[PDB]
């Protein structure tokens, strides 16, 4: 589990590339499993920036 | 004229090897017939399908 921005969720899949897949969290090509994601703006945003 | 029996055995084996080598120029529906070229144009999972 982790927090990312809404543009980045497509990098969390087998064989992908880009800043998150490159430098933060990499899935294998032989990945068996499920990727579950949801918007958390109601908790994880704040005025002036979280 | 009579040696055509032995020359035909030489010719048939040469045509069969030239055909086998010429078939490396074919795409078979892939983006390129060149294997390094595919690996440069596409990322891992898309290259694997080609």
């Amino acid at each position: 589990s982790f927090v990312i921005r809404g543009d980045e969720v497509r990098q969390i899949a087998p064989g992908q590339t880009g800043k998150i897949a490159d430098y933060n969290y990499k899935l294998p090509d032989d990945f068996t499993g499920c990727v579950i994601a949801w918007n958390s703006n109601n908790l994880d945003s704040k005025v002036g920036g979280n | 004229s009579a040696l055509g029996k032995l020359q035909d055995v030489v010719n048939q084996n040469a045509q069969a090897l030239n055909t086998l080598v010429k078939q490396l120029s074919s795409n078979f529906g892939a983006i390129s017939s060149v294997l390094n070229d595919i690996l440069s144009r596409l990322d891992k999972v898309e290259a694997e399908v080609q």
